[PDB]
RNA sequence: AGGACCGAACCGACUAAUGUUGAAAAAUUAGCGGAUGACUUGUGGCUGGGGGUGAAAGGCCAAUCAAACCGGGAGAUAGCU
RNA sequence: CACAGGUGGUCAGGUAGAGAAUACCAAGGCGCUUGAGAGAACUCGGGUGAAGGAACUAGGCAAAAUGGUGCCGUAACUUC
RNA sequence: AAUUCCUUGUCGGGUAAGUUCCGACCUGCACGAAUGGCGUAAUGAUGGCCAGGCUGUCUCCACCCGAGACUCAGUGAAAUU
RNA sequence: GAUGUCGGCUCAUCACAUCCUGGGGCUGAAGUAGGUCCCAAGGGUGAUGCUGUUCGCCAUUUAAAGUGGUACGCGAGCUGGGUUUAGAACGUCGUGAGACAGUUCGGUCCCUAUCUGCCGUGGGCGCUGGAGAACUGAGGGGGGCUGCUCCUAGUACGAGAGGACCGGAGUGGACGCAUCACUGGUGUUCGGGUUGUCAUGCCAAUGGCACUGCCCGGUAGCUAAAUGCGGAAGAGAUAAGUGCUGAAAGCAUCUAAGCACGAAACUUGCCCCGAGAUGAGUUCUCCCUGACCCUUUAAGGGUCCUGAAGGAACGUUGAAGACGACGACGUUGAUAGGCCGGGUGUGUAAGCGCAGCGAUGCGUUGAGCUAACCGGUACUAAUGAACCGUGAGGCUUAAC
């Protein structure tokens, strides 16, 4: 059974789907948008969007935690300059995942997943 | 382990009688573009309920 | 006696003065309305058909829509029925609720047991499993024998075996009706039920008494 | 939870340390027993002068456990280890005149008002 | 479960005292011997609190009459007539379960300042 | 000092599982034994089939061994299928 | 076979470490030529289990357990 | 007794209970003195037996983590008949 | 031109020549207990020490530890201890090579299931216009065990010792089903501690890696050891048995006419499935009432207009699930993620101050974080479409 239970497990051990969602969040703050599987995105979200929320808020502290979770300090500077104060009046729901057809080589279900502002 | 007769072509053709594909019948029109698309997916020139997205 | 259709809470525990814990179900009996009464003349058997509960417009497909209408209720969330006793009587539209198990001390209450998937026969049958070392060879958890060797020839036709368990209809019977609060719609009867939190239960005066 | 080949401390000062269980008695294919049910033990450490010596097969009733007991309430009372008081085989009475540790009220049976009158506590 | 929630509302007691595990309690438990009823005390060091509303509980060790004994106390209950701290115990962990290997000295629980 | 001891490389191969149309016509994994010796390895040489060589098992002699492989006698013979 | 096997020699850095053990790294080299989902039984390879504790089994097979250094201490027996 | 058929001989030990084990007896079907007898420190991936420790071996399984299995896309066998 | 051997294991299934529990007759049956025979297969019918063992012998259970069939049931389920290859040794026999159901030590168990069978789970069609529900119950299946205590009643009975029938009540054991309120387990998706090492320029703070590095706790879910419940009472027909009236055959006689009783068997009652019950049922509701043409002229084909009730598809999903399926929800919306508040878990975060030579302590501070939980909230994603499905439903005879 898995009832009730959450978070997909992508084929991986925890490790590599940590380390992955820390590569996959990091590449979403400085590029605004990429394109992964559709599975892959819609985990992404559970990552991503508890940064921004947590990015509201510049401190230290605060600072120093999403340098933990994004081992980049230059994806925690963008996360405290400019999308903390991009979302400020944003109530969750920073991305946006679009569904965009299937990869070529193994027909994967892919997506984009983009933050709802982009600078637009 | 292994079959005793040779199945016949009849039993071919009755287990594959599952095996058809079905066709999307379903294309959605976008607003703006006016192309085809999969439903719920955005265009193959970038765009979705009508704005692009993609570019 | 009839019964009522109701939605499975939770479970908690009552406290007696005397320090009791008594595990209970919550069970929320709203209003059931009678939706139809079937007898002998017109059906060949004696039943009300209640609803409960409420559904949005924009899911009740006009079949529907058009059954509730005759008899004047609103859409509720589905149809069941009850067979009738020889004393009992009820009409088209009328509102039956929850004290009416006000002085009934034993209920049996019906509902679908949670889904377990495609299980074992360990976990569906309580087979004993075979040695976990000592040479077993890829046979832990397997069923074993079968049959017994060419002279049936044949495994016997409900011989137990790996499947489906769960997501089925189960009913415990003889449950004791702890306490019936009409103001909330509260059924509180001890121990546990079918189903999972939120699934819907039929809820009838005990048969076997 | 004590069933065959447990070991027990015996809470009595009939002369045995450790006992074994042989035999949940008291039903077929029965598994275990709690407090307040009778066992059949080996007795395996006795002290030199006892009143019974180590190798005497004879009943016994546990009076300890920790797997525990729950009370009504739903709390659970656990020990740090398994104890029982040796009780004649034939008449199932305690052979100690003191008893050690303290008992559970699973014993107040009118068959074990013995233990609890000699216990030092509950 | 709103309904569940004030279900157990009306029945949670309301004076219970606070306390830490590590802290020194005594908890008088009612005992009825056939028609008496009387109060008995259980105190002990708390290991474990479960706090969980309505099905709260918490967990007192002793050393009684030669070995130790543990009671797992639902709070909320009508059977525990009344909680009282008797010391403050100093400890970082919130379950004190390593105390079970641990007599005498090395049991020792430092107090709270 | 030592056919000493413990323990890598190195050389073996006691046990268990897996594999058994294998990753492999004997391996993998977890343990295991020896590890200055009656050791181990490189490169060349030498011994040939009723023969060799053998701390001996009918072992080994090119995934072949109570008598190698290849070609011939030879289309041996076969009251048997 | 672009095969988890076999194949002699030489060089060999740091931090822990007795070490060429091992852990993590350096220089350097790679990610093993099918991938994407789901999160059934059952299989394989692991982790953890209340109370018991060999009751298992042909047999403790397997697992679990022990493990280092200094120092104290150490039995029968003996070819010393 | 790596030997005794009868035989699980008999007696003692060890267990709650012991065809094994260990110590005796001798009634050696059918031991016996370099195709060595009898003992023996140390040694053995040696054979039997018994303890303590230790545990999913078991009472009796439960849950989790990965690789398959399942589904989709690409490729695409086999035994057998 | 191969039909795997014993035992254990894991699953069984049937017979009855019945071990238990149930009914009864006779007793050399006072009671308690038996003995023996008849009826009865509904359910139940041990785990151990030894030995490879079935067996046996034990030691303790139990209400009982049935007896047989099933290729001495079961190796394309498992084991391989024994047996029964090749090495070796002993006793023995043989000059020897070797041999012995004599012994002793060691000794490769392959199979991806086509078909039948079986457990699950779907698609197609049919059921006669289509659809959405709710049913009936023909059939199947499951369950169907028993202890002990107390009262009756120390009453009957007995010379005492002993000790009832019958009738009730309460607690168990095994077993099955549901569940997670509790008590626990697990919890590599949560928090903390700690070791080695590498990195973030460094201090501090962190991350990686070493089995989750090692651990200590732990949310939800799932689960047993946890907790609820249940195997009936009652009918109907009987078996062995016991009778009533009653002749044949002035008597008699349970049977021949007729009338009763009588058991865990049988049929129901309890629960689940179930109209492919092709014998395809019923009940309620909903929708569609436009033309035209050609020929075999007929339940005939085409054309145009129309497309309804519904359904599917797609998406967001679920205490649903291998996949289908099933259930919720799609902007008129809480379906999921996020966000907000709470809860829970870990236990006093960072930064700073202070004390101390320092490690460290202390305060800010039960602080900080907190997964699957609970209450909310359209912030993101659930798109207008489109697709499928039609246009009033045959014939005959009765009734109205």
């Amino acid at each position: 059974m898995r009832h009730r239970k959450s978070g997909r497990q992508l084929n991986r051990n925890s490790s590599h789907r940590q380390a992955m969602f820390r590569n996959m969040a990091g590449s979403l703050v400085r590029h605004e948008i990429i394109k992964t599987t559709l599975p892959k995105a819609k985990e992404l979200r559970r990552v991503v969007e508890p940064l921004i929320t947590l990015a509201k808020t510049d401190s230290v502290a605060n600072r120093r935690l999403a340098f933990a979770r994004t081992r980049d300090n230059e994806i925690v500077a963008k996360l405290f300059n400019e999308l903390g104060p991009r979302f400020a009046s944003r109530a969750g729901g920073y991305t946006r995942i679009l569904k965009c057809g299937f990869r070529a080589g193994d027909n994967a279900p892919m997506a984009y997943i983009e933050l709802v502002d982009r600078s637009e | 382990a292994v079959q005793q007769n040779k199945p016949t072509r009849s039993k071919r053709g009755m287990r594959r009688s599952h095996d058809a594909l079905t066709a999307v019948t379903s294309l959605s029109v976008d607003k703006t573009s006016g192309e085809k698309h999969l439903r719920h997916h955005i265009t193959a020139d970038g765009y979705y309920r009508g704005r692009k997205v993609i570019a | 006696m009839i019964g009522l259709v109701g939605k499975k809470v939770g479970m908690t525990r009552i406290f007696t003065e005397d320090g009791v814990s008594i595990p209970v179900t919550v069970i929320e009996v709203e209003a059931n309305r009678v939706t139809q009464v079937k007898d002998l003349a017109n059906d060949g058997y004696r039943a009300i058909q209640v609803t409960t509960g409420a559904k949005k417009a924009n899911r009740v497909t006009k079949p529907e829509a058009g059954h509730f209408a005759k008899a004047g209720v609103e859409a509720g969330r589905g149809l069941w029925e009850f067979r009738l006793a020889e004393g009992e009587e009820f009409t088209v539209g009328q509102s039956i609720s929850v004290e009416l198990f006000a002085d009934v001390k034993k209920v049996d209450v019906t509902g679908t047991s949670k889904g377990k998937g495609f299980a074992g026969t360990v976990k569906r049958w309580n087979f004993r499993t075979q040695d976990a070392t000592h040479g077993n060879s890829l046979s832990h958890r397997v069923p074993g024998s079968i049959g017994q060797n060419q002279t049936p020839g044949k495994v016997f036709k409900g011989k137990k075996m790996a499947g489906q368990m769960g997501n089925e209809r189960v009913t415990v019977q003889s449950l004791d009706v702890v306490r019936v609060d009409a103001e909330r719609n509260l059924l509180l009867v001890k121990g546990a039920v079918p189903g999972a939190t939120g699934s819907d239960l039929i809820v009838k005066p005990a048969v076997k008494a | 939870m004590i069933q065959e080949q447990t070991m027990l401390n015996v809470a009595d000062n009939s002369g045995a340390r450790r006992v074994m269980c042989i035999k949940v008695l008291g039903g077929s294919h029965r598994r275990y027993a709690g407090v307040g049910d009778i066992i059949k033990i080996t007795i395996k450490e006795a002290i030199p002068r006892g009143k019974v010596k180590k190798g005497d097969v004879l009943k016994a009733v546990v009076v300890r456990t920790k797997k525990g007991v729950r009370r009504p309430d739903g709390s659970v009372i656990r020990f740090d280890g398994n104890a029982c008081v040796l009780l004649n085989n034939n008449s199932e009475q305690p052979i100690g005149t003191r008893i050690f540790g303290p008992v559970t009220r699973e014993l107040r049976s009118e068959k074990f008002m013995k233990i609890i009158s000699l216990a030092p506590e509950v | 479960s709103n309904i569940i929630k004030q279900l157990e509302q009306e029945q949670m007691k309301q004076d219970v005292p606070s306390f830490r595990p590590g802290d020194t309690v005594e908890v008088k438990v009612w005992v009825v011997e056939g028609s008496k009823k009387r109060l008995q005390a259980f105190e002990g060091v708390v290991i474990a609190i479960r706090n969980r509303g309505l099905h709260s509980a918490f967990t007192v060790r002793k050393i009684s009459n030669g070995e130790g004994v543990e009671r797992v106390f639902q709070t909320h209950s009508p059977v525990v007539d009344s909680i009282s701290v008797k010391r403050r115990g100093a400890v970082r962990k919130a379950k004190l379960y390593y105390l079970r290997e641990r007599t005498g000295k090395a049991a020792r629980i430092k107090e709270r300042l």
